[PDB]
């Protein structure tokens, strides 16, 4: 009925208890959504080449072309965690959780609201809006996973983070294949580089459209639209940290002479002569045992070419990796690569009283000290004659192919049989909860952008639309503009995210680190005088765990 | 008991920038506010700027919109980034804490008192 | 925003000495003066509060009042010693920021 | 359907009948309720300082400095006894009742409706209205007390006495922590005093949502939502006053000569001088027995500081007691410290056709004589001399620090293991009905505001709120005011209180006092000829009640 | 429950304070204070007293001698600053067994 | 026999964390001495009313 509400409004995180120590957190969060109509009832095939920037010799990296298809639809995308949990929520999470599933996904559209806008023209501009009770809201969900992937953490662009704040959908589109070379250039090459842009392959062509691939229900004011419970099959996350490195792995040597009195200075001493000390190394051909030849079980995370871009069909791209720089808690501008950076707008996090297109930006500084310090690094030869000479030894400061900037860490990899690394943090709020496993043959061990990876599936993109509310004047052979009466609609989305956590446990003497509220950080979390909010973002592994 | 130490004054060129730094002990340094006050040769006083313990800052007219306040609490340092610095701004800075524990937005930076450190000069010249 | 005060004051040894500081209802008659005192060079040290108090070690001999818009400051038992600068300071309630006085000198004879 | 009802209007007292003498008081009520929409969707932290009024020397009295959280959210409040009884039923319940108790209480919320504002922007202006049948209206119930509990009450705030008269819901708002200091002064003070206003303390913030809170029913024209009957546990409340203070408890001593001619001046007399009498007193070192120094069975009522003035973190507070002056019912300018002040507007009592903003108020004088009366009272030295020197006696107009309007009256508390003391007698109308009883490890023996108090929980509060009516423009990540099509609700609220009450008996040979309708109170129930209504105040314990 | 604001602040900023907006002799409410017309946060009723005043360092004797009146909790505010600890809050003596 | 709390508000509460100030009260000294220094046990806020 067109006078009956239906659907009911939440937001509460309820924890509920299990035996032997496992907690089910049910996160239940509502919006209310804001859909105008789509600029175009059409699909757009758009290229996109900003030749101007990459003209600019040593701009490659600038590059941002591609094709796409404007899709007349709008994607409802609540994979980020601050669409599920306030901080509140997430600090007794991240501070007594240590390890979280992803269990189940609901949601559902409710209490639509269609309105038409009529403006009078009068010499004082005024305009008044009316209700439509037979227009429709559009809505399909791809349950199969036909439409192209598109995650909006990835730009900013999902569900806004406050219940009391209304959002938007985030206008869909998806990438249509293209064929893009781009040679690199440096600032005194010569002419201009080699920059072309050749369109798209015939057999990559694949125009999707919601339409023809998924089953659309044409809602009323009075209608409602239920997803039904989807079970994820992702593997389990861990809300610890490993401090370990290979340095830390096994036995330590025994202390012949142990320190003698408090102090910073009082270190104790090993002892026994290098080369005549016992144990086990790798080093077939050398007496040396010391903490850095020693044997361990295995590698601990593993170095990459970092800011190196890559280039396939498409155009040139940076090449990902696991986990950052080692050592950057000490100091935020030696983190750069791995450590993710998140720019994000007032729906997200960033304060909404604030002017300006600036957005709020964070490098997220993890926990784990799986990752590099490469300027520590040196290679040399295999004979192993100390002090190592220059002509024998590749230090980080040696340049690399006639460039002082370059070293060889830049092209440097370790990556073999025997490393060991982990899954990525989530990161609250903007952070990706789950993403799709790729359909290859042959599979990552990780997702970079989110901790969970679907296996099998994982829920359908949700698709609104608002329907053609046409006037008397169409004429289907016009190649004019349609003429449509500008229609919009409120609907409330309520969306059920249900997780199942292990408590922690005390396993040593001392305390760890936790999430607490302290005199500096205190008023980013309390609304300012004229109501203004701000999500900070919050780490997620304080608690560390035994790596071996 | 309280005290306070600063550096960072030196002749500079006009505009360009110029970096003090207040370091203090003995006190609670996140429960309390710090200001900088100034005053030129054998002129009278005038407030810079106060930085409550919430990172919230303020600053007087004759600076606002040029320097920026701020502190680090992990080590009791206050520092003042005095950007387009010009000839008027040469004058000795002294390093204040108020009398009154206070945090906040809607918190006084300075009302009665400090143990003033021994200041440092700064003068603007090419 | 700016405090009034006199340019110089004299007083002989071992006599009373008298010093004034005017204001506003938003920054005296709110926040009541407080009293400064800089030696040659030196870097100044307050010598009564806004409270009516004074900090420790700082002499009997100082005191302070306020009246409506304006503050004053007494010196009794004047001292060589006592030869200085003196400054008002007070706390501009609209402007939300420390107001000053322009200063004033005070001879001993 | 939209033209169906959802409810019924219902205001009448039904005083239904059971065995052994009581009643159930079963009150009905019913409001039309009008709730605009909030001036803003954002929760805001506001902070009051009047330091223009403070700073004078001498008014540390009139303090109001806070915080406070400011919500979008309006609060419907029933608590207080002009919203469920008329004159007459109180008439009745005070003339024919001994004790009290409260049963149960319901409330629910039918006949919603939601109306849009619009403008014609004609140079005469001009506007009209249109129904919004899509709108919806937001509805919380607190049922686990979860949100702080701020008593509309207090600051006269609650529905509207009158059920022919249209009500409005009081805006919600709640305390936030805050820290403030304020060292008091006289006229006359030196310099000015420390008036400042520290902050928040992190460890204590408290920022509560009612969306991340409390399930929000979405209720459009055509529903209704009913809150379920709630059951109290409350202590007895009594309808009777006790008479007898310490001098009027046990037995009078024998009268050796009465009387034997009546008259003014014909007194009796006891006989027996007063060093040779038989008996019992607690001053063991004197041999006088007397109706000021014979031991008593314990002590009724107590001495407290009055108007002491007690700090803590959050600044001044007024010193509570439980009762006020003994023997000043003749005149209200008697009434002093502990005797209840009210001061209330037209919604809630004052004559309705009056204009300005001065508040009617009145002061309660409760007809139990349970209090005190200082410039009686004297403390004596323990030798015990008589007639007593003026070293001997620290009589009420000698003076406690030289302050010569300060007497030790001021500062003397004589609470102790054998005070006995009543609870606060109900206020009709404005008086409070029921409070929550503190979350306190040891809690108060009562509360002055509430003859009801709950022992371990009751009920929840009622929130309600206007939902976003967006236009076309919405634009989350703009940081101006949010558009909102001006939009109003008109909704009805209808509650059942039920109580049950035990019927009087006649102890005695005399009548006791009731409330009765007279020529000097007459017109102050009934209507003006231009319709004006007033409530005044009417007393709770007329009946008398033998305390031992 | 607070007072309604009826002017609120409409930037950010240290002074920009609310307002409760109504003459403190015109104010609507209940207060205990029955001999003035002034409602006011200090004066304002509310149900019962949170935490006690007590006569710190009271010293009190009987047959063995003097003893400190103990007091259930101590000052508000000390948080800030150790030297205003007085009574109420525990003193722990300890050795090297116990910490 | 303890309750786990639970989350009634938007904003963090504070905890008791091991950090950079803290960090030596919790671990033996280089000569094998230990201590422990006081901890508080009522830092989540509760609504008294």
């Amino acid at each position: 009925g067109v006078g009956i509400s239906t659907g009911t409004f939440n937001n509460q995180t309820e924890f509920k208890f299990l035996e032997n120590g496992w907690v089910y957190i049910t996160a239940n969060s509502s919006r209310l959504v804001h859909l105008n109509m789509p600029e175009s009832e059409n699909y757009r095939r758009v290229v996109v080449n900003n030749l101007d920037k990459t003209a600019v010799n040593g701009n490659m990296a600038l590059d941002d072309t591609h094709a796409e298809i404007v899709t007349p639809w709008s994607l409802v995308d609540a994979n980020a965690w601050g669409v599920w949990f306030n901080p509140g929520d997430w600090q007794l999470i991240v501070n007594t959780m240590s390890e979280l599933h992803l269990v189940s996904f609901e949601q559902e559209i409710f209490n639509v609201v269609l309105k038409t806008v009529s403006e009078s023209a009068t010499q004082p501009p005024t305009k008044v809006y009316n209700n439509d009770l037979t227009a429709s809201l559009m809505v399909a969900l791809d349950s199969n996973n036909t439409m192209p992937f598109t995650p909006a953490a990835m730009r900013s662009e999902t569900l806004g983070f406050y219940p009391w704040k209304p959002t938007i959908p985030t206008p869909w589109r998806y990438y249509f294949q293209w064929d893009r070379t781009l040679i690199p250039s440096h600032t005194g090459t010569s002419g201009t580089p080699t920059n072309i842009y050749h369109g798209t392959d015939p057999d990559d062509v694949q125009f999707y459209t919601i339409e023809n691939s998924v089953p659309v229900h044409l809602l009323r004011t009075g209608d409602e639209f239920a997803t039904g419970t989807f079970f994820f099959d992702c593997k389990p996350c861990r809300l610890t940290h490993t401090w370990q490195t290979n340095r830390a792995l096994g036995l330590p040597p025994f202390l012949n002479s142990l320190p003698q009195s408090e102090g910073g200075t009082n270190f104790g001493y090993i002892g026994v002569q290098q080369d005549k000390r016992r144990g086990v190394t790798q080093m077939g051909n050398t007496n040396y045992i010391t903490e850095a030849t020693i044997m361990r079980p295995a590698e601990v995370g593993y170095s990459a070419p970092y800011y190196s871009f890559e280039a396939s069909t498409q155009g040139p791209f940076k090449t990902p990796i696991a986990a950052g720089r080692g050592g950057a808690q000490t100091d935020e501008n030696q983190a750069a690569d791995g450590d993710p950076r998140y720019a994000f707008g007032r729906q997200h996090g960033q304060k909404t009283t604030t002017t300006g297109e600036t957005p709020e930006r964070f490098t997220y500084i993890a926990h784990q000290d799986t990752g590099r310090y490469p300027e520590g690094d040196w290679i040399q030869n295999i004979n192993f004659n100390l002090p190592v000479t220059d002509d024998n030894v590749l230090l980080p400061t040696d340049p690399i192919g006639g460039k002082t900037g370059i070293n060889y860490t830049n092209i440097f990899n370790t990556y073999g049989p025997l490393t060991a690394l982990n899954n990525v943090p989530p990161v609250y709020p903007n952070g990706q909860i789950w993403d799709k496993e790729f359909d290859t043959d042959l599979k990552p061990r990780l997702h970079v952008n989110a901790p969970f990876v679907c296996q099998n599936n994982c829920p359908g993109q949700l698709f609104v639309k608002v329907a053609p509310n046409l006037t008397n004047q169409y004429d289907p052979d016009a190649s004019a503009n349609m003429s449509r009466i500008v229609t919009y609609s409120d609907f409330w989305w309520k969306g059920k995210l249900v997780f199942k956590a292990k408590l922690r446990a005390s396993h040593t003497w001392n305390p760890i680190q936790q999430m607490s509220i302290n005199v500096d950080n205190q008023f980013n979390y309390v609304p300012s005088n004229i109501g203004g909010m701000k999500i900070v973002y919050e780490k997620s592994q304080l608690a560390p765990r035994k790596l071996y | 008991e309280v005290q306070l130490v600063e550096s960072g004054g030196d002749l500079v060129k006009p505009a360009g920038s110029l970096r003090l730094s207040c370091v203090a002990s003995g006190f609670t340094f996140s429960s309390y506010g710090m200001n900088w006050v100034r005053q030129a040769p054998g002129k009278g006083l005038q407030w810079v700027a106060g930085v409550n313990s919430g990172g919230f800052t303020g600053y007087a007219d004759a600076v606002k919109g040029r320097f920026t306040i701020s502190r680090d609490n992990a080590k009791n340092t206050v520092y003042l980034q005095m950007n387009s610095l010009t000839a008027e701004d040469t004058a000795v800075y002294y390093c204040a804490k108020d009398r009154y524990y206070c945090t906040g937005d809607y918190c006084f930076n300075l009302i009665a008192f400090g143990y003033w450190g021994q200041g440092t000069l700064v003068t603007v010249s090419s | 925003s700016v405090l009034t005060q006199p340019t110089s004051v004299s007083g002989s040894l071992g006599q009373r000495v008298t010093i004034s500081c005017s204001g506003s209802t938003n920054n005296i008659g709110i926040v009541g003066a407080s009293w400064y005192q800089q030696l040659p060079g030196k870097a100044p040290k307050l010598l009564v509060y806004s409270d009516g108090n004074r900090p420790s070690g700082v002499p009997d001999r100082f005191s302070g009042s306020n009246s409506g818009n304006s503050a004053t400051l007494t010196i009794t038992g004047l001292q060589a010693e006592d030869e200085a600068d003196y400054y008002c300071q007070s706390f501009d309630t609209t402007l939300g920021a420390a107001v000053f006085g322009g200063g004033t000198h005070l001879t001993v004879l």
